[PDB]
């Protein structure tokens, strides 16, 4: 699937057997995206 | 069989939403992830004030 | 009329301060209670969040967007949509309206309730249109993006009772006072020394005579005269609160006596 | 966690009617009835008004319980005098006086500004 | 967070008054009384509302994710 880095605005893809770092950066932190099936909310 | 299940469940009283999902390698190079669950919470009846 | 008096001291488009005049004080209660809960509006009911990087949570927006005003005139020929033969939510039922903002400036982006856009079918009724009685014309400031920050939502507003959700709630604060000169005594004033002098005068006792002092107590007297204040949101003009009230009131009155019709079948 | 669904304020649940009519032991010719999905807002009108009732003996109303929206009327009635008819009276009154007031409201309201 | 939508209490929109608080503020140099007066906030559950009211979102938006 697709990640996103910290402290950088990047779209990596790397699945597994990759992981860290980033692209063009540096830093190991990297966060999961958001998924793609909406989900919904009671505005209550 | 050739593997032993080692997964994390959802705590069994609680609910939530998957706010934020965490993937960093260690320091020994070990890949290791925090998961952090949103729930919120509207006051109740027995709630502490 | 015959019945129960009416004297509009006040009106605009979002107070009325009248007089129930040859009314009962249970009835008045009960029409304050029905402008209170029972009243239909229309309401975010639903959301569904595609993108959301701003700073607030998903369900915080979503209940910010719950408590927006919307335009609830003919809200009579919609529908609930448990009372809807359709799948979830249709046109007749329920009004879907989106929200797509981003930073754009560098400065911070405001999302207001204006930003809202009806996407479903109105068919002619008066609905959905998020109220702005705002001067500028924003309307309720639901939320703030940065510079790269996006919030893609859409919305189905669903008919709703106060009585389920204080978001439905077509009324502010209903003002409420009977008896300002206390000659029916249902309030034993608290005080120090002078009883009078330290509670404020009320502004109704402009509307009523003063008792005498050599008069005794009138214990058969009841209470008649009611001065109220209705304030509204938006969602619903005034008259059209007190109105409907009433009518609802009148409306859940009639259920009751057409239950007691339907209990002769043997 | 454990909180009831808000409908179940007004929605009737299954097999729940609005109105339950039990004949009272207590006094004779007396009635109590259950009224479903309904507060004091029906409660305390319909009682105040079986009170305006000269032929109406005794009149009360009482929510056992705040959690569940439903509420008992004691009515009894004197004899020669279905207390079922009293409650119909009452309701029609009740209308009655809303039509009034409500038609009241609205021509005292175009005979108003701003 | 960010200026509460409606009060909690009575249930007056104010959400939309935020803005035009802190400029009754700043450009008519206006004291909070007053400020809170003009908004058509009299009764004091609103007036707290809007008054009690600190934006936080303010700061969290100095982030830059
Ligand atoms: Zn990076
Ligand atoms: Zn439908
Ligand atoms: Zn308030």
């Amino acid at each position: 699937l697709k990640y996103i880095c910290a402290e950088c605005s990047s779209k990596l893809s790397l699945s597994r057997t990759d992981a860290v770092r980033c692209k063009d950066c540096g830093h190991r932190i990297l966060l999961k995206a958001r998924t793609k099936r909406l989900v919904q909310f009671e505005a209550r | 069989h050739s593997k032993r299940d080692a997964s994390t469940p959802l705590r069994s009283t609680e609910n939530g939403i998957v706010d934020q999902v965490l993937v960093t390698t260690n320091q020994d190079g070990l890949k290791f992830v925090k998961v952090r669950v949103r729930t919120t919470k509207i006051p109740q009846i027995g709630d502490k004030f | 009329e015959e019945g129960p008096q009416v004297k509009i001291r006040e009106a605009s488009k979002d107070n009325v301060d009248f007089i129930l005049s040859n009314v009962d004080l249970a009835m008045a209660n009960s029409l304050r209670r029905v402008m209170i809960a029972e009243i239909p509006t229309l309401a975010i009911d639903s959301v569904e969040v595609e993108t959301n990087t701003t700073v607030l949570a998903d369900e915080f927006i979503a209940h910010r967007l719950g408590l927006i005003p919307l335009q609830s005139m003919d809200i009579e020929q919609l529908e609930y949509s448990r009372d809807c033969f359709c799948e979830d939510h249709c046109d007749k039922c329920s009004v879907v309206l989106t929200l797509q903002a981003f930073g754009e400036s560098e400065s911070t982006t405001n999302v207001y309730s204006k930003d809202l856009v009806i996407v479903s079918n109105l068919m002619g009724r008066n609905i959905g249109h998020p109220i702005i009685q705002d001067k500028e014309g924003n309307g309720v400031l639901i939320c703030k993006l940065r510079k790269g920050q996006e919030l893609k939502l859409t919305c189905v507003a669903k008919k709703g009772i106060a009585k389920e959700h204080a978001k439905w709630g077509p009324a502010a604060a209903i003002e409420f006072e009977y008896d300002p000169w206390n000659k029916l005594k249902h309030t034993d004033y608290w005080y120090e020394q002078d009883s009078a002098k330290e509670w404020p005068q009320s502004k109704n006792c402009e509307y009523e005579d003063p008792p005498n002092e050599g008069d005794p107590f009138d214990y058969k007297a009841q209470a008649d005269t009611f001065y109220m204040n209705v304030e509204s949101v938006g969602s619903i003009p005034v008259d059209q609160v007190v109105v409907r009230g009433i009518d609802t009131l009148q409306k859940k009155v009639a259920s009751i006596l057409l239950a007691l019709t339907q209990m002769d079948q043997d | 966690m454990n909180a009831p669904d808000r409908f179940e304020l007004f929605l009737l649940g299954e097999g729940e009617s609005k109105l339950k009519i039990d004949p009272d032991t207590k006094a004779p010719n007396a009635v109590v009835i259950t009224f479903e999905k309904e507060d004091h807002t029906l409660g305390n009108l319909i009682r105040a008004e079986l009170l305006n009732d000269r032929k109406v003996l005794f009149a009360a109303y009482k929510v056992e319980h705040p959690f569940f929206a439903r509420f008992k009327l004691r009515i009894q009635t004197t004899e020669g005098y279905d207390p079922k008819d009293a409650l119909k009276n009452a309701c029609n009154s009740i209308i009655n006086k809303l039509g009034a007031l409500k038609t009241n409201f609205e021509t005292e309201w175009n005979l108003q500004t701003l | 967070m960010i200026v509460p939508v409606r009060c909690f209490s009575c249930g007056k929109v104010v959400g939309d008054k935020w803005e035009s608080y802190l400029n009754l503020l700043q450009e008519d140099e206006l004291d909070e009384g007053t400020a809170l007066s003009r908004l058509g906030l009299k009764r004091y559950c609103c007036r707290r509302m809007i008054l009690t009211h600190v934006d936080l979102i303010e700061k969290f938006l100095r982030y830059n994710p």
